[PDB]
């Protein structure tokens, strides 16, 4: 990641205008419909006899507020991602071991999240300096794997 | 290829897009090129910038693919072999940006309508691409 | 699925292996498990480490597809149909790992004969996989 | 890349067994027959009738230095790789635009080269010492794609 304080205001800003409060757990359903053969990590959520049991379930809730969470750490501190994703990425490696071909997706859903509920800001600066941000993320995620 | 409700969530969303699917079109290009990273050096040539019919005549291409897919979405690789003709046995381009273009037409219909919000349409329009993206790059048995 | 030289590769290779196959099939294991990054936390269930007859007694399985595969090479997703109920019904293995014992047959022969020096040999072993891969994977249409 | 002076004097040390005076020339040879489609960046070399052309061709011995060579260039100085690799880098991003999906081969074939030519020092620490070795340079010609 490496922005101006103007375009990662604006990226960064748009945290408020998000509601993390839920919109992160609204995220991880949405990921699982446009790809939902990741059932092998999910197995533990249960609760996921029909698509709708995933929005239906309590953690989805909470746990969403975990993943979008991570991410705002970062705007929070960009000065080290690794070093705050240290343990994301060591509990993600060893403990959940998710192939490090699925970040680069869970990025391109949020944003659809926000273009949709927000699309009258998807400005084309506020979008382009908004993959270089979050990809830190992918690889920090990534960077113990290897 | 295709043929279980994957499509009713097509022909739906294709219901609400109507006269307006060869715009969204246009707006899916400029998506991606906005960074224009990569392909800056490739110069696709047609001014990706504003100010430029080829793009707005492009995304046309897109729409329109998708609508005569829906035509038939059960002989559509033949309609379509001239893109696999042309990407594959011309101008070399990269599939690598399908991943791009593809998430592109969910960023750039947020704008109006996506999705729609169904446990199902946001996988029609990205799995659907499936029998798309086959048959732009059909390995010819 | 395949046809072309691609195969006289892999039964030449095949030629000089002979009643060595299973054996270094046993190698290829080794191979990529050495380094046991990830696989680390999935524990395969077998011991990983020497002193294992069951890992000797997997890369026969590899090096027995294979055969069992060149038996046919005409017919064999119905017989390898198994696997893929083991790997994709079953065990819900990550497919990921495919890209490493692939490479493990070139690296692990090396310490004998891997791809011979053949301008097409090493793709043999590396795209005839294709055919093994396939049947691993069969989407079942 | 992070390893001890130990595990990485041998991974290290291989570089005199390795005749990079030509070794670095085969590899790439190898790299097509193992994956040919990558016929739209290598459009350059120009003689590629046929796979024999390839090594018969004068750049790929010349160029086989280059390719070997960067790589040698961060066990002189593995201190920072995106520091050297800057150029590369940006050189094959902009310049190249070379897939991110490449490297991972590369660093599987030239391993080959070694384990035939030198199986007899395949040990299982030299090994597993040699991935997340040059791992770095896949990610190094990728940091500045993003
Ligand atoms: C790439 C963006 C992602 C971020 C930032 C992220 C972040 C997190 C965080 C912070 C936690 C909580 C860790 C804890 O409980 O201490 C978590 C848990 C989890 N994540 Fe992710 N995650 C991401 C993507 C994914 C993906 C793609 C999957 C697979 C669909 C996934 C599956 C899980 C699972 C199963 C857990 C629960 C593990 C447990 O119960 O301990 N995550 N994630
Ligand atoms: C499933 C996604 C895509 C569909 C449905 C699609 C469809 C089409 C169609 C219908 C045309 C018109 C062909 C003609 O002129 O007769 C076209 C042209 C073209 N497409 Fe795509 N396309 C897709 C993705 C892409 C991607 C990812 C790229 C690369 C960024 C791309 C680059 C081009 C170019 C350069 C042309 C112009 C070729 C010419 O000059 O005739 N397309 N596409
Ligand atoms: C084309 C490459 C591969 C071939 C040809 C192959 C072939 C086989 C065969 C023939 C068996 C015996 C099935 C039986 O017990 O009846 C087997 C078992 C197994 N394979 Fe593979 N395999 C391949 C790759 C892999 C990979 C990449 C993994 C994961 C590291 C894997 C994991 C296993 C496991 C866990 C079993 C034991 C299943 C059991 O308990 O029955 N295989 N494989
Ligand atoms: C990932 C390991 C690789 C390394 C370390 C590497 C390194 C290099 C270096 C140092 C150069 C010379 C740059 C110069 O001329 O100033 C070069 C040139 C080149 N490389 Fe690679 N390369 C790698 C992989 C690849 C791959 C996979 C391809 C595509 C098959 C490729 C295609 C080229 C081409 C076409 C050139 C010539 C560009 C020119 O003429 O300026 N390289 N590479």
């Amino acid at each position: 990641v490496h922005l101006t304080p103007e375009e990662k205001s604006a990226v960064t800003a748009l945290w408020g205008k998000v509601n993390v409060d839920e919109v992160g757990g609204e995220a991880l359903g949405r990921l699982l419909v446009v790809y939902p053969w990741t059932q092998r990590f999910f197995e533990s959520f249960g609760d996921l006899s029909t698509p709708d049991a995933v929005m239906g379930n309590p953690k989805v809730k909470a746990h969403g507020k975990k993943v979008l969470g991570a991410f705002s750490d970062g705007l929070a501190h960009l000065d080290n991602l690794k070093g705050t994703f240290a343990t994301l990425s060591e509990l993600h490696c060893d403990k959940l071991h998710v192939d490090p071909e699925n970040f680069r997706l869970l990025g391109n859903v949020l944003v659809c999240v926000l273009a949709h509920h927000f699309g009258k800001e998807f400005t084309p600066p506020v979008q382009a300096a908004y993959q270089k941000v979050v990809a830190g993320v992918a690889n920090a995620l990534a960077h113990k794997y290897h | 290829v295709l043929s279980p409700a994957d499509k009713t969530n097509v022909k739906a969303a294709w219901g609400k897009v109507g006269a307006h699917a060869g715009e969204y079109g246009a707006e899916a290009l400029e998506r991606m090129f906005l960074s224009f990273p990569t392909t800056k050096t490739y110069f696709p040539h047609f001014d990706l910038s504003h100010g430029s019919a080829q793009v707005k005549g492009h995304g046309k291409k897109v729409a329109d693919a998708l609508t005569n897919a829906v035509a038939h979405v059960d002989d559509m690789p033949n309609a379509l072999s001239a893109l696999s003709d042309l990407h594959a046995h011309k101008l070399r381009v990269d599939p690598v940006n399908f991943k791009l273009l593809s998430h592109c037409l969910l960023v750039t219909l947020a704008a109006h309508l996506p999705a729609e919000f169904t446990p199902a349409v946001h996988a029609s329009l990205d799995k659907f691409l499936a029998s798309v993206s086959t048959v732009l790059t059909s390995k010819y048995r």
